[PDB]
RNA sequence: CUGCAUUAAAAAUUUCGGUUGGGGCGACCUCGGAGCAGAACCCAACCUCCGAGCAGUACAUGCUAAGACUUCACCAGUCA
RNA sequence: CAAACCUACCGAGCCUGGUGAUAGCUGGUUGUCCAAGAUAGAAUCUUAGUUCAACUUUAAAUUUGCCCACAGAACCCUCU
C-alpha cells in the first residue's frame, strides 16, 4: 500500500485567496495550473503552496 | 466437586 | 507478531540444513550476503534521456558493466541482447542510487533492481524483428528490460496474479510510452502458464520462463506471503512439479529452432537443475521433442569482474551472492528446441 | 432521557439533538448530511453538491426528536431577519 | 480600509494577470519543443548507430 | 552521585552481586566515565544476544571493550553461522566460540581463526553494519 | 520539613469481541462479478470460486435547479 | 504450603448499613362477555436481547383497490 501520489493545495495568484485541492505525483515539480476563480468570474493561474497529505 | 454443606436450621422453641 | 517459529527463521533453518552440504564452505560466505542489504543496479530507460542519465550516473562514480561486458566479448574470443544500459557500483562499493525522477519526456529516467535479474535477458539473445513470450511476467523485472531492447515486434506477457499484473501495467505506463503499448505490440494477459502448450504451440521464437520459486533473498526478509509458512508447506513441496510443467509449457509454445531461457531466484539444485532435466526427459518421452542445452561458459567468462559464479554447475549458470557483489541469487539456463 | 428530574420533577431535554437538528414550528425537522466535511477530494462534484443541503426527516425520526425535546423548543419564535422564517408554515397542504 | 485594501490587491494582481498567463503558456510550449528536439537528436543518434553497424 | 547510581545500576538493574561489582570496578575502571544508558545496553546485549551469564562476563572483562567493536564481531559471526544465540532452554546446536578469542584477540587472527574469511569482506561488512545502525537510530 | 520533577518498589481499578463438534494449529468478519436464483424485482450456507483497500486522464473534476431510482429500515448511495 | 486454619458451608470470617444492589436469566402475574388478529428483511461486542422495517389494531380523510383482453419486458448463452 505504498503512497505514490500526494494531495496538494492550489492557491490563486489573483490574490482572492481562493484555493482548491488536487492530487499530484511525489516525483514531480510544483504545478502551476490554470483554474477558474469564482471570485473574479474568470480563469486565472494557480500555483502550488503547501502539501496537505500523501495518498 | 467443591465441598457443599448446608447447616441445619432450627425452628424457634416457642412453637 | 507470530506465535512460534517465524517463517523467516523457518526458511533460514531449512536453508542451513540444505545448503551446508550443497555448497560446502561457501555457505557462510553467501549466508551473510543473504542477510545483508543487496546492491542495486540502475537500468537506463532508452525511451528517456539515456545519454543524460548515463552522463549523470557516471558523475556518481558508476560504470556501465554491460558496455564493459561487450568490450570483452571479442577479447575472450550468438552475441546477446543489445542496446541495454545498466549501471552498477564498483566491487565493495556501498553507495546506493538516488530515487528515480521523471524526465522532460514524462517517463521515468531509470529503474532500480537486482543486477543478476538482467542476466537472463542477456542470455536470451534478442534479435531485431523477433517474437517474445514471457511466462510469469509480473511485476515486470524481465519485461521492462525486454522492452528496453526494442527488438521484439510483438511481446506476450502472462502472469496468474491480477494484483501483481496490475503493478506490471503501472511500470509499463510510467516507463514505456503509450504508443508502443497502444497496438498489439505489447500484450498483457492473466491466465495459467501451462495452457500455452495448447494455446499457441510452436509459435514464439524467443520465450523467457521465470517459474515461481522460494526466493532466498525475499524469504529471509519479508514476513508475509512466505513460501515457508506452514500453510504454504503443502505448496512448497509441490513447487518442482509446477516448475517442470511451466518449463514444458514454454518448450511446447516455442517454435522449432527457438531459444528458451529458464530462470529462478534460488540456490538449491532441486528447483534449478533437476527441473531442467525433468522437462527435457518429459518432452522426450511424452511429446517426443528433442531440445539441446547450450553451454554458457563463454557467457560466464565475461562477468567475473562484477559477478561471482558457482563453478560446479551441471547444466545452467548459478550466481552466488557475495559481500563484494551482493547481486543474486539467480540461476538461468539456455536451451534450444530442435 | 430523564422523564422526571431529581431537582424539579419535570422532563429534561437531550442537548445532543439541539446541537444537530433544527425544528420548524410546523413540526418538520431540518438536519445536515453525514460526512459532508469528510474526504471531499474523493467525491464527485454532483455527490458533494447533494451532500451540502438541508434535508427533512421522516415521520418516525420527527416523533423521535419531539420526544427527546421539551415544549420550549416547539414554541413559535419571532427572531428578527430570521433566514428560515418563510418555512415555519405549510402552504397548500391537502391531507 | 480593509475592503479597499483587499480590492486594490486584486486590481494590482489582475492588471498583470494576462502577462504571466501568456508567459507560462510560452514556457509550457517552449519546453515541449525542446523535448521534441531532443527526441529528434535521439532519433538521429540511432541513425549513425545503425550506420556505424553497416 | 554518579558513582552511586552506577553501582546501583549494576547491583539492581543489572542484577550483579556485591563481589562481582567490586571485581568489575577493579578490573575495569573505565565503567565510571560513560553514561548509564550505553552500559545497560552493552550488558543486556551480552546477556540476551550472546547468552552469557554473570560469572563469565565478570571474568572475561567484557564491559571494558567498545560497544561498536563487539557489535561488529558478534553480528558477523552470527550471520556467518559461527555464532548462534542460545534458545530459551539455553541449548546451542553448535559449539559457541569462547568469548576470549572473539574480543581479546586481534582482528587479523580473529578473522583467521573463527571468521575464516578475507579482510576486505569484513571491511565491507563493517561499512554495511554502520549504515544499518545509523538508520536504526534515526528510526528510533 | 514543604512544593515540583525523574527512577524504581509495592500496589489499585478494569477486561477476557464473535464464526469454524472440542483442543492443537490455523482460517474468516468490509466491497464487487459469475453459479443456486433459467423469464420484473428479491432470495440463504459449512456455500463453489474469482477478485478489490488502486490508478489514469482533466483542471468549468464550475455554480444553480424540475423530475426520479435504491442493496428490502435508517444512515447512506445513484441519474438528471 | 494442605491454597490448611481464623466459632460445626474461608480462593478470602461474621453482623449492620449503602440495598427494594443488579440480573438481555428462571418462575409468577387475580371478575364476566364480544370482536379484530401469524412467519418479507436490515443493523447490532449481535443472533437468550434491542431499534428500524414488514405484519397486526383503533380512529379519521380521500378515491380507487384486487381480479385482469390485446399490446409490451436481451442479448453471448435453445436445462428451448
Ligand atoms: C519468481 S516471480 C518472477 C518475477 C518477475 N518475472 C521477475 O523476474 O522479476 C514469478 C511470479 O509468477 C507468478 N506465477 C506463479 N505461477 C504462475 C503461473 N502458473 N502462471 C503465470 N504466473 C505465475 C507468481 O505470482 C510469481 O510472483
Ligand atoms: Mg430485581
Ligand atoms: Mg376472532
Amino acid at each position: 500500500s505504498k503512497s505514490k501520489n500526494i494531495l496538494v493545495r492550489m492557491v490563486s495568484e489573483a490574490g482572492t485567496g481562493f484555493c482548491f485541492n488536487t492530487k499530484r505525483n511525489r516525483l514531480r515539480e510544483k504545478l502551476t495550473l490554470l483554474h477558474y476563480d469564482p471570485v473574479v468570474k474568470q480563469r486565472v493561474l494557480f500555483v502550488e503552496k503547501k502539501k496537505i497529505r500523501s495518498l | 466437586t467443591k465441598k457443599r454443606f448446608t447447616p441445619p436450621i432450627y425452628q424457634p422453641k416457642f412453637k | 507478531t507470530e506465535p512460534k517459529f517465524p517463517a523467516v527463521r523457518l526458511a533460514l533453518q531449512n536453508f542451513d540444513m540444505t545448503y551446508s552440504v550443497q555448497f560446502g564452505d561457501l555457505w557462510p560466505s553467501i549466508r551473510v550476503s543473504l542477510l545483508s542489504e543487496q546492491k542495486y543496479g540502475a537500468l537506463v530507460n532508452n525511451f528517456a534521456a539515456w545519454d543524460h542519465v548515463s552522463a549523470k550516473l557516471e558523475q556518481l562514480s558508476a560504470k556501465d558493466f554491460v558496455n564493459e561486458a561487450i568490450s570483452h566479448w571479442e577479447l575472450q574470443s550468438w552475441a546477446c541482447s543489445p542496446n541495454l544500459r545498466c549501471f552498477t557500483f564498483d566491487r565493495g562499493d556501498i553507495s546506493r542510487f538516488p530515487p528515480a525522477r521523471p524526465g522532460s519526456l514524462g517517463v521515468m529516467e531509470y529503474y532500480l533492481m537486482d543486477a543478476a535479474s538482467l542476466l537472463p535477458v542477456l542470455a536470451l539473445g534478442l534479435q531485431p524483428g523477433d517474437i517474445v513470450l514471457d511466462l510469469c511476467a509480473a511485476p515486470g523485472g524481465k519485461t521492462l528490460a525486454l522492452l528496453q531492447t526494442g527488438c521484439c515486434r510483438n511481446l506476450a506477457a502472462n502472469d496468474l496474479s491480477p494484483s501483481r499484473i496490475a503493478r506490471l501495467q503501472k511500470i509499463l505506463h510510467s516507463y514505456v510510452p503509450e504508443e508502443i503499448r497502444d497496438g498489439n505490440q505489447v500484450r498483457v494477459t492473466s491466465w495459467d502458464g501451462r495452457k500455452w502448450g495448447e494455446l499457441e504451440g510452436d509459435t514464439y521464437d524467443r520465450v523467457l520462463v521465470d517459474v515461481p520459486c522460494t526466493t532466498d533473498r525475499h524469504s529471509l526478509h519479508e514476513e508475509e506471503n512466505n513460501i515457508f509458512k506452514r500453510s504454504r508447506k503443502k505448496e512448497r513441496q509441490i513447487l518442482p512439479v509446477l516448475q517442470v510443467q511451466l518449463l514444458a509449457a514454454g518448450l511446447l509454445a516455442t517454435k522449432p529452432g527457438g531459444h528458451v531461457v529458464y530462470s529462478t531466484c534460488s540456490l538449491s539444485h532441486l528447483q534449478n537443475e533437476y527441473v531442467v532435466q525433468g522437462a527435457i526427459e518429459l518432452l522426450a518421452n511424452q511429446y517426443s521433442i528433442q531440445v539441446q542445452v547450450e553451454d554458457l561458459t563463454h557467457f560466464r567468462r565475461v562477468f567475473m569482474d562484477t559477478f561471482c559464479f558457482f563453478s560446479s554447475c551441471q547444466v545452467g549458470e548459478l550466481v552466488i551472492p557475495n559481500l563484494m557483489a551482493n547481486f543474486g541469487p539467480m540461476y538461468f539456463c539456455k536451451m534450444r528446441r530442435l | 432521557l430523564t422523564y422526571f428530574s431529581a431537582r424539579k420533577g419535570k422532563r429534561k431535554t437531550v442537548k445532543a439533538v439541539i446541537d444537530r437538528f433544527l425544528r420548524l414550528h410546523c413540526g418538520l425537522w431540518v438536519r445536515r448530511k453525514a460526512g459532508y466535511k469528510k474526504k471531499l477530494w474523493k467525491k464527485t462534484p454532483a455527490r458533494k453538491k447533494r451532500l451540502r443541503e438541508f434535508v427533512f426527516c421522516n415521520k418516525t425520526q420527527s416523533k423521535l426528536l419531539d420526544k427527546m425535546t421539551t415544549s420550549f423548543w416547539k414554541r413559535r419564535n419571532w427572531y428578527v431577519d430570521d433566514p428560515y422564517q418563510k418555512y415555519h408554515d405549510r402552504t397548500n397542504l391537502k391531507v | 480600509q480593509k475592503r479597499r485594501e483587499r480590492e486594490q490587491h486584486i486590481a494590482e494582481c489582475m492588471a498583470k494577470m494576462p502577462q504571466m498567463i501568456v508567459n507560462w503558456q510560452q514556457q509550457q510550449r517552449e519546453n515541449w519543443e525542446k523535448a521534441q528536439a531532443d527526441k529528434e537528436r535521439r532519433a538521429r543518434l540511432q541513425a549513425e548507430a545503425q550506420e556505424l553497424l553497416g | 552521585q554518579d558513582i552511586n547510581d552506577t553501582v546501583r545500576l549494576l547491583k539492581e538493574k543489572c542484577l550483579f552481586t556485591v563481589q562481582q561489582v567490586t571485581k568489575i570496578l577493579h578490573s575495569c575502571p573505565s565503567v565510571l566515565r560513560e553514561d548509564l544508558g550505553q552500559l545497560e545496553y552493552k550488558f543486556q546485549y551480552a546477556y540476551f544476544r550472546m547468552g552469557i551469564k554473570h560469572p563469565d562476563i565478570v571474568k572475561s572483562e567484557y564491559l571494558q571493550y567498545s560497544l561498536t567493536k563487539i557489535k561488529q564481531r558478534h553480528i558477523y559471526l552470527e550471520r556467518l553461522g559461527r555464532y548462534q544465540t542460545p534458545d530459551k532452554k539455553g541449548q546451542t546446536q553448535i559449539p559457541n566460540p569462547l568469548l576470549k578469542d572473539i574480543l581479546r584477540v586481534s582482528e587479523a587472527e580473529f578473522l583467521a581463526r573463527t571468521a575464516c574469511t578475507s579482510v576486505e569482506e569484513f571491511q565491507v561488512f563493517k561499512k554495511l553494519l554502520a549504515r544499518e545502525e545509523e538508520e536504526s537510530e534515526s528510526s528510533t
